[PDB]
């Protein structure tokens, strides 16, 4: 569409599309968070959480 | 700025609808808006495109108020003494100045403004596209059923909208179906320009009728009126350049190949083939097709006539509903009234005995012979200077004493026709809560001074709409002179 090409060769997002697949938290459960662990082998750089 | 901003805004099947630089800052005011709704602060913000080059730069504005809080909604000079008050006090001119934005996770706020952006860009584009041209006068199509509306497309992707009075009485349309109709108020609308399509006037019909015409659009001969109304009165004619062309038969094509032309979508009626031409006596009895040529009647000083026709026809030649008034009102040039056979006889006994009884005495003659002249000439006893000695002094016998009637206005015109303007010598006089009551012409005072009401104390009861019926006043303008009196005296503490 000539919407993509006007964001993607103007503004730069050249990823371009988006598919939200977050983990979403399980219906009708309240809770905390108490640790978090990332798991990453040497192929990508780790961010900055990591 | 990449050298490719070009290549977008120049589509240029559709974006090219402004200019380059124009169409490049129509997403950049939406892309500068998402950016400030992602900045911390409401501050406006002015982002400029190049259209060389794609440069969005930005030069936000400082929205100065006289307001002293929130100096980056508001910038301020008094309060900012330390600055020597470069500015006035509240000038919101740009002032201010942003970098860069990348926004990857407003990403979906910037689609969303670029989405807002290409609506409004397609809006101006129709509205350039039909507006500029009145909509689009020509025959089309719609693809929306809707309720007591309808949705026309047009040329350059155009839609039109359709008024309440733009369909027939009971015309009706559905998806696929299309409903013809004119479109000349093209009103501004979000997303496309909304024109308002209306066939409700002689102009459904009026040029519709020349395409199949054999004469009117074939140098032969000129269109006078053609009149088009909703159900009532649908009369086309054509006025023959004296060269014996067809008046009703170009006006219905070929033998009625443009009567039903204009009964499909142009108000549902069927257009009548009347006749026009130039003559005094043609002008309307070949015009109130269809029926037969039975009056024969014109005024002197206005374009007024007379209706008489036979009584097989009285709806079709005048019509009492309007059935045909269009056909004698703007396809004939003269104005006369629907009635039945009755008119060509009843209209010679009143008036030829109004301007006689009344001179009865004013002529310095017996009552023998004042009915004698008007009954041998009905209206030849009246005004009696103005016309030669052809047509008011032909008469043998006293033919020197005829010019009395004449001559006895040269002097005396305050004896006979003073009656006229001296009704307020001794009763119905004028007054000073109604005569005159502001709110309306000089001419509001004949409400008071014909109805004998000394005061507006005897009317102060009525409404709004009380003396509607009357010729002096509209419907609401009766009541408004004793409204302004009650209000003159319910609270006149203050003089």
């Amino acid at each position: 569409t000539p919407e993509e090409k006007l964001l993607r060769a103007i503004f730069g997002e050249k990823a371009s599309d988006v598919k939200d697949s977050s983990l979403r938290v399980p219906n009708g459960v309240s809770g905390t968070v108490i640790d978090v662990q990332v798991f990453t082998r040497d192929g990508v750089e780790k961010d900055k959480r990591a | 700025m990449n050298k490719e901003i070009l290549a977008v805004v120049e589509a240029v099947s559709n974006e090219k609808a402004l200019p380059r630089e124009k169409i490049f800052e129509a997403l950049e005011s939406a892309l500068a808006t998402a950016t400030k709704k992602k900045y911390e602060q409401e501050i406006d913000v002015r982002v400029q495109i190049d259209r060389k080059s794609g440069d969005f730069d930005t030069f936000r504005r400082w929205l100065v108020v006289d307001e002293v809080t929130q100096p980056t909604k508001e910038i301020t000079l008094e309060a900012a003494r330390y600055e020597d008050e470069s500015l006035n006090l509240g000038d919101y001119v740009e002032d201010q100045i942003e970098s860069v934005t990348f926004d990857r996770i407003t990403t979906q706020t910037a689609k969303q403004v670029i989405v807002q952006k290409v609506r409004e860009a397609e809006r101006a584009m129709v509205v350039d596209q039909f507006r500029e041209h009145e909509g689009e006068i020509i025959t089309g199509v719609v693809k929306k059923v809707n309720r007591d509306n309808i949705s026309l497309d047009l040329g350059n992707n155009a839609e039109a909208v359709i008024l309440r009075e733009d369909m027939l009485p009971r015309e009706n349309f559905r998806p696929g179906d299309r409903v013809r109709g004119v479109l000349y108020s093209v009103r501004p609308e979000a997303r496309g320009a909304q024109l308002f399509v209306t066939r409700s006037k002689p102009e459904m019909l009026i040029e519709l009728f020349r395409i199949e015409v054999p004469e009117i659009g074939e140098e032969v001969i000129e269109i006078k009126a053609a009149a088009r109304d909703p159900g009532s009165r649908a009369k086309i004619a054509v006025k023959t350049n004296d060269k014996r062309i067809d008046p009703v038969g170009a006006c219905v094509g070929m033998r009625g190949a443009r009567v039903q032309a204009v009964s499909t979508e142009l108000g549902g009626e069927r257009i009548d083939i009347v006749l026009w031409d130039d003559n005094p006596a043609q002008f309307v009895i070949n015009a109130m097709a269809p029926a037969d040529v039975a009056s024969i009647v014109v005024d002197e000083d206005k374009h007024t006539m007379d209706i008489a026709v036979e009584a097989g026809n009285l709806a079709q030649a005048i019509g009492r509903n309007g059935q045909n008034v269009r056909l004698a009102s703007q396809l004939s040039g003269w104005e006369l009234n629907v009635m039945t056979v009755d008119d060509l006889q009843a209209k010679h006994q009143a008036e030829a005995h109004a301007a006689i009884d009344t001179f009865t005495k004013y002529l310095d003659i017996d009552e023998d012979f004042a009915t004698v002249l008007v009954e041998e000439g009905f209206s030849t006893l009246e005004e009696l200077a103005y016309v030669p000695m052809k047509e008011l002094l032909e008469i043998e016998g006293l033919d020197e004493p005829t010019v009395e009637a004449l001559r006895e206005r040269a002097k005396n015109a305050l004896a006979t026709i003073a009656q006229a303007q001296e009704e307020s010598l001794g009763d119905n006089k004028p007054a000073d809560d109604l005569l005159n009551l502001e709110g309306v012409d000089r001419d509001l005072a004949f409400k008071l001074a014909a109805r004998g009401v000394c005061t507006l104390e005897d009317l102060a009861e009525q409404g709004i709409d009380d003396l509607a019926d009357i010729e002096g006043l509209t419907d609401e303008k009766a009541g408004a002179l004793i409204m302004a009196a009650r209000n003159i005296c319910w609270f006149g503490d203050e003089a």
